């Protein structure tokens, strides 16, 4: 009995740490996404909204 | 769905209007012909399966301004009935625009606005634009609202008018028209927003990087505020604000309604590349006296309840921290009986940029409407200018000849005087 | 390696010792890592290529291996001293070579 | 067979309600199309508590959505789980809310009150038995605060025996989303005190504090904030839906926690909320949950329990767990901090154990407590109300709708007496 | 199960603590990331004293690091050992240290104090038993002297029974790192006398002298200087963590060496210390250890015992050794130099033996003593304090924070009476 | 994290700005455009992408000096609103730059410093650069510090100013502005540094080997001293020194704060290869009068406090030995009421070299900042020179006409006398 329950507890913890690590990876991905969107906006200002193009 | 009707008066109202509808058709995705290459129902109607039409009426007593739209590229969008032009303008004379010439066209227009209200199943209010110095803007604008008040009654009639500037002036009789229209405005209007050209000139030269602007650029900046104001009714948002909410939240009393406008960030294209422009940054920029669209310093007076409208990438967590910080600012005053003092709204859809517009594209922006006792500064200047001319009675003969009785001059003069101490009593605290 | 008491110091610089042994020790374990202050997240499990730059960290002390520009007369010739210390410049980067 | 009817009012109610059904459907195993695709027999045992079955294997929730403008209703249906609801339970007006209590109660409420009750009638009288209703609304607004309370009076008159559990969001002290809240909240309490059986108070700032402190969310959105509230509504009714070693449903909660008819405002909290990085340091033990629930930072309402004394407290535990371990924690936490509990009530902590936990977590807990610290939150709105009342502030908008000035004086007096009533029982 | 909680305050405390946690982590064979890569089962017998276990095989120290400016803390994070500590145990301010005792005590110390105490509450009430706390700080600085003493008073108020052992660094007499030191040292000692059970005093000058004389280091950095301090801190608690022939923990040490509550300032010394090249030729035995320990040059505090007299002395031995050989030395060293012990207390030397030595050394010994030679240390600082206090202008930095000049008089008088008390038990 | 804000006033301040920020950018490694090919956040802000911006404001009342930055190579790094330039300079007039032209632009600068302070989570002090002899440097600098005293209060306002040379002078009105500015500084400044041009010329020719320098070479010497001063805030070290530690340890009295500065080793890149330059050698070089950046001989007076900062492979043991030895000599006198007299700071980052520079690639350096009674020698010279010119009322008409009341002239004279009394009272012994 004690062997069985202890192994089940250990298995649960390793699953939870694996899921925690996954969320950390996506969180880093999100900030990388935000930087790219910011560079896209700088492109729009630099090349398409220009002072020589105002009405 | 839910509907809003726009009415435009005078040269200022009309040529502001076509600028606003230029934005709105661009925003929704409608070609100038009305076809497509959603939230259309709040502003447009579908005729059969393909074509849209604005819920707008353009009114002026002279044809030059209206016929520019009639021959323009946008001419196919509007219904021919919506463009109403008089024969000869009011010549910046309130009496002519109210009594003699105004009544020649009032009933023709009232049918057309009412007919458009049939198509609006869930109508909730109207927007009306004025220029105070204009004869038709002040004279016919008063007559329109007096009739409209009894026609509809319990409907929210919001106004968006141009207050004459502290020093910049184009009409000599300008103080006369403003006071006379003010007395009619105050009882009938639910709420009316103040703006002036002089503050818009300074902002659009300082913040927006333009040496030599025209009325065209200023009409764009007005459109941005109105678009954000209506953004809650059209697109999704985490905190929606309907028209009726502005009426109750902003005005403490019946006569104290007049708010003022502000908007941030206003920044040039190549400077927005240089600056971060987060949620806290734009909130701080709203409260500086430079960004106010009315050239009155709020530091002379005190703040009552203020309304904030955010658009774009803003998240509710960052909003609360930003406004909490602005309470710590001791250069901002609040009356004691308004501890809450704020009404906030957050919307997702970013501002819509324009072909060849000067404003940069920030993914987050904020709009403000604030009610302050600093507006009493503007009333004192307008009153002083009127008092000088009326003492020697420098222009009475023109108004009396066009149907106006003189006894209206002191009565409207007293009604403004009552409003002046209306604001001073509110400014006090216990 | 070992953790720099007075009885375990490098014989020229007196920094952390790196030594050779026959004994099965926990200190003998070496873990590999990629260059950069955050790079490990992206490529935690990719295979190392020949000639690829990497760092050699000792597990029990988590510090990289560094050659220090100092020599002693090891009678085989003149051989540079090796320490395990704080990462700096690029002297601590190692590349495997098969020939 | 203890059916519950669910009612949502206003912008706050619909968005909290919409997230609420995402939580339950995944818990029971209902595909967003409404069909069963579960993994265990225990899920189909007592789905009758919240659902009706349309012939064909399609389950419909007992949900009624109430609003004055249909703007937020249409935002819900475009969501993933909007198709689930019955189309005829969507009851809405065609007029603006106005953010005004008197406008909601008198002008638009009476028009909607006629139809809404019959929709309640269909769902209230289609079941073998009915334990009580379930209301979700906010108090600072004009639709949730105004029309929500009007329906509360009709429900009490028609169905007096049934438990009218309500969940409320209280206006925040620092930054609050409406100028006229002191009028709105003061009047709303007058209806809530006399009609409702159980009331739970949630403050938005505490939700922000928990998200930034514990979960380390860099940008918490209203989806995450509404996610936390759903667990508490999920947790309380879990005793009805699943077996347990010691059952405790709604009516047990009211009898034990409520000593006197007017003192029934409650604060809540949920554990375990785990930081996205701190987990690898946290070992889940039965004591570990107990530290989090009674921790003052975890409380969902921004009124500090330490500033007052407790009258009753309740802890709900979910999962397969030792009954000795739970009972010991109640005795230890009570004896260790005796300064915050009333002498003339021994054994102030009630406990219960339910067998099936939320998905992903092998153990979880829920807390409900009653304390004199609510004197803080009433004094705040009373202080703000009097200042706006001393001079005639926005009042003219409420008087025009038809509300008499004497209604405020009755509202403030009753609200003031409940402040004194908490003070008296502290001794 | 005699758990000890560790607190580090200021720049001096963190650098001492950072080196300290390397020493024990090696002793127990613990990887810097927190995993046991060890070599024997005896290291896991009683590891609970200093480390908490996180499910996953990771060991977390019972440490709280305290600072007023974040500069010192980031050195710990960026360092090799920056992952081992729990993130929540880093508590830091956003103001300058000020290098000021009054500003740290009253202005910034109050704000951090409540935040600090709850972190200790998490650690203190997390274990089955708790023998005492452990603080490391310097007396010349502003954070460790000011905030360090403030925490020491609160800990006494909440946990009166527990042993508040502190390791303190006293300002150097010849050349010192701070100008305002006589004001900082005087005010701190008043707080320490009435609060802490045990105080160990360490001077930087002896460490420069010891390394330059004995270890033959040409260029001693703070890394090796702190290493000598960490050996004393590990040696004292070695009896708790390992078995032995005759055990003696802290409370045995306090009972035996402290004859009166106020005379408890101690000096420390460690043996063996031998040159890195000379260690091969040295026949290190039990009699050899005693020669180094009682030698005046191995004292870690610059107070020559020959100018005063011993009141009590304690010796700790580690390693497999003869009990007869240990006992004989305590007789001989007490009998051979009878001019340096008090007559009215026989058997002034306490002894103890522990089984397991530190790594690399087959046998080692540690010395703790209390003597009237401490009058030398306090005479220097009082004279410099008197010399500066004659021109009250420097006090203006302390007055602008709220400290009144009477507090200088109170602190100096209490220090003066302590010196006179040491003088009169010498006879 | 922990942050400082730099404020530069006048021609000397802006030219020093290029000298220092060239070093900061090169040492941190940021290109002049704001990209990269850490401590970054103490001096620079990030805007997203990879663009950094200095946390500084440049102020002058004439556009020539600023536009050299605006047109120069570094033009892209700085943000346009930070560079503030007036219309017409103060013409070496204190009253002009304090009352008439100073107040024309003072309120515009106060917004940019405060707005720059919003991006400051952990602000701990300011740095301000003057030239005493100039008009704007004294007139506007006095008006700036008076306002910042009330705007922010108990925040360290450090100064780094150029005291007038003992004989070398570029303006005849120099004694007038130096005395008048001193009154404004003393009550409001937390601590103010002095260097003088005449000593730098002698040091830049003797120790560093240059026959003829310009102001550019002098600015780089100051840039090294400031970089060492802030290195403790930026980089790891065995003994850090925060700003607050600097303030308390050096000043013994409220008004005695004035230190003097020295740097060692200063040696040409050719001769630097010739010496090992141990910690003892470089420490001994500082204490010689020849290396002092202020031309006042310390032997005439006494030392009040000292602080040493070490940047290199410098070990704590050998620092104590050197400071112990300099204590044993009896050419460095100390007031016996200050027995300790030292604070030592140690940092690991070695000094950084600059292309086209005048110094060498030195592996260890030491910076010294001590307060001395020998500075009372400098105050006596200025007091006597002002007395001769004011006795015959040589230039009063210019200053009075520009708004200043004549009563300020004796008040400034009296206040300087009290400061001279304070320095002599401190030098007294008991
Ligand atoms: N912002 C803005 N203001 C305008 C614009 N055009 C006119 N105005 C303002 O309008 C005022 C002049 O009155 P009108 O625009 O002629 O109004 P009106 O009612 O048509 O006057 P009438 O000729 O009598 O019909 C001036 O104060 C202008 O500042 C515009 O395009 N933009
Ligand atoms: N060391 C040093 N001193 C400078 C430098 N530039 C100017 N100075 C000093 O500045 C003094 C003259 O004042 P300005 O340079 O004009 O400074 P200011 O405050 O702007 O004075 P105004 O131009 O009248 O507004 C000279 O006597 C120099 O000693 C410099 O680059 N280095
Ligand atoms: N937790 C939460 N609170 C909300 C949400 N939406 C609105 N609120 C709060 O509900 C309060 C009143 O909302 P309101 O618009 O007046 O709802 P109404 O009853 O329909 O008028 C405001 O103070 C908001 O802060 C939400 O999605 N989640
Ligand atoms: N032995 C030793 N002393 C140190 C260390 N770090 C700092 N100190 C001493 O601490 C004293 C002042 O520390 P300080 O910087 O003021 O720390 P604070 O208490 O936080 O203000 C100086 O005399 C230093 O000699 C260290 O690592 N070892
Ligand atoms: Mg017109
Ligand atoms: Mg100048």
């Amino acid at each position: 009995r004690l062997q069985a329950e202890k192994e089940e507890e250990e298995a649960y913890n390793q699953k939870f740490l694996a899921e925690q690590k996954l969320l950390a990876k996506l969180a880093a991905h999100e900030q990388a996404e935000l930087k790219q969107i910011q560079k896209d906006i700088n492109e729009f200002r630099a090349t398409r909204q220009r002072p020589e193009m105002e009405r | 769905m839910r509907e809003v009707i726009s009415i435009h008066v005078g040269q200022a109202g009309v040529q502001i209007g076509n600028g606003c509808w230029e934005l709105y058709c661009l925003e929704h995705g409608i070609q100038p012909d009305g076809q497509l290459p959603d939230a259309f129902n709040t502003f447009f109607s579908e005729t059969g399966a393909g074509k849209h039409v604005p819920r707008a009426v353009f009114v002026d007593l002279e044809p030059t301004v209206v016929d520019e739209v009639r021959t323009g590229t946008y001419r196919q969008l509007f219904h021919p009935e919506q463009l109403i032009s008089g024969k000869e303008d009011a010549a910046n004379n309130y009496a002519r625009g109210h009594y003699t010439v105004g009544k020649e066209i009032i009933d023709l227009t009232l049918d057309r606005i009412r007919k458009l209200a049939d198509q609006c199943t869930g109508l909730q209010g109207f927007l009306i634009f004025h220029s105070f110095g204009g004869g038709t803007g002040a004279g016919f604008g008063s007559l329109l609202l007096e009739r409209l008040s009894v026609d509809y009654g319990k409907k929210s009639k919001l106004e968006f008018t141009v207050y004459p500037s502290p020093q910049v002036s184009t009409a000599i009789v300008e103080p006369y028209n403003s006071i006379l229209a003010t007395h009619s405005m105050i009882d009938h209007s639910d709420c009316a927003f103040m703006v002036d050209n002089e503050a818009l000139y300074d902002l659009c030269r300082r913040a927006l990087d333009i040496e030599r602007p025209t009325y065209t650029n200023l009409n764009r900046l007005i459109g941005q505020v109105v678009s954000s104001l209506t953004a809650s009714l059209r697109f999704d948002g985490a905190l929606n604000v309907d028209f009726t909410e502005f009426q109750t939240n902003l005005v403490p009393y019946a006569r104290i309604h007049f708010p003022i406008c502000s908007y941030a960030p206003v920044i040039s294209a190549e400077k927005a590349y240089h600056e971060q422009l987060s949620v806290a940054e734009i909130t701080n920029s709203l409260f500086e006296p430079a960004n106010m669209m009315v050239k009155c310093d709020p530091r002379h007076g005190k703040y009552m309840a203020c309304t904030l409208l955010y658009r774009g990438d803003v998240v509710p967590k960052d909003v609360s921290a930003a406004v909490a910080t602005i309470k710590t600012k001791r250069t901002i005053q609040f009356v004691d009986w308004c501890p809450t003092g704020f009404k906030m709204g957050i919307n997702y859809q970013p501002p819509t940029v324009v072909p060849g517009g000067d404003l940069a594209k920030v993914q987050r922006a904020v709009c403000m409407l604030a009610n302050t006792t600093a507006i009493a500064e503007a009333w004192s200047r307008l009153d002083h200018k009127f008092d000088l001319m009326y003492a020697k009675r420098a222009f009475v003969h023109w108004y009396v000849g066009e149907g106006m009785e003189e006894a209206e001059f002191p009565e409207a003069r007293e009604d403004l005087a009552l409003l002046e101490k209306d604001y001073d009593e509110v400014a006090a605290e216990s | 390696s070992h953790h720099l008491d007075w009885s375990h110091f490098s014989r020229v610089s007196r920094k952390q010792l790196v030594y050779s042994t026959e004994k099965e020790t926990p200190q003998a374990i070496w873990r590999v890592e990629s260059v950069g202050r955050d790079t490990m997240m992206e490529m935690e499990g990719e295979p190392v290529h020949i000639g690829e730059p990497v760092l050699l960290k000792n597990v029990t002390t988590n510090l990289p291996l560094i050659v220090q520009d100092a020599t002693f007369l090891n009678d085989y010739g003149s051989e540079h001293e090796l320490i395990c210390g704080k990462l700096a410049d690029k002297k601590g980067v190692w590349t495997f070579t098969d020939h | 067979v203890r059916e519950i009817v669910h009612i949502q009012a206003g912008q706050c109610g619909n968005q909290i309600g919409a997230k609420f059904w995402e939580v339950i459907s995944d818990e029971h195993g209902i595909d967003p199309t409404g069909s069963y695709h579960g993994d265990s027999d225990l899920q189909l045992e007592r789905i009758n508590v919240y659902y009706n079955e349309a012939t064909g294997g399609k389950y419909v929730p007992r949900a009624i959505l109430v609003d004055l403008e249909p703007g937020t209703m249409d935002s819900v249906r475009a969501g993933q789980f909007g198709q689930l609801f019955r189309p005829d339970n969507f009851v809405f007006g065609q007029s603006g809310a106005g953010n005004n209590w008197a406008k909601g109660y008198y002008t638009e409420g009476q028009e909607l009150c006629e139809s809404i009750l019959d929709v309640i009638r269909k769902e209230a009288e289609s079941c073998d038995c009915l334990q009580g209703f379930q209301l979700v609304h906010s108090l600072g607004g004009g639709t949730g605060a105004g029309l929500g309370t009007l329906l509360l009076n009709k429900l009490r008159e028609e169905y007096p025996d049934r438990i009218l559990s309500t969940y409320s969001i209280v206006p925040s002290p620092k930054v609050s989303d409406t100028v006229v809240e002191p009028y709105n909240c003061t009047l709303s309490v007058h209806q809530l005190v006399e009609s409702a059986d159980e009331v739970f108070c949630i403050d938005n700032e505490a939700l922000y504090d928990i998200c930034f402190r514990t979960l380390k969310l860099t940008t918490p959105t209203y989806g995450d904030l509404n996610h936390l509230v759903s667990m508490v509504m999920s947790g309380t009714t879990c005793a009805l839906r699943f077996p347990g070693q010691l059952n405790s449903d709604l009516r047990k909660l009211a009898v034990n926690l409520v000593p006197f008819p007017r003192l029934h405002f409650f604060i809540v909290g949920f554990a375990p909320l785990t930081s996205r990085g701190s987990q690898q340091y946290r070992a889940l033990t039965v004591p570990e949950l107990t530290s989090q629930l009674f921790d003052n930072k975890n409380m969902m309402a921004a009124c500090d329990p330490r500033r007052g004394v407790y009258l009753t407290a309740s802890a709900h535990f979910r999962g397969r767990m030792s009954s000795k371990e739970v009972d010991e924690q109640m005795l230890n936490i009570q004896a260790r901090n005796t300064s915050y509990f009333v002498e003339w009530i021994p054994s102030n902590v009630k406990s219960a154990i339910c067998d099936i936990p939320p998905r992903g977590l092998k153990m979880a807990a829920t807390f409900i407590g009653n304390t004199t610290a609510f004197r803080e939150l009433f004094t705040r709105v009373d202080s703000q109300f009097q200042k706006m009342y001393a001079r005639r502030a926005f009042i003219h908008w409420y008087v025009n709708e038809g509300l008499e000035t004497v209604e405020f004086d009755e509202a403030r007096s009753n609200m003031t007496d409940l402040i004194q009533e908490y003070e008296m029982y502290e001794t």
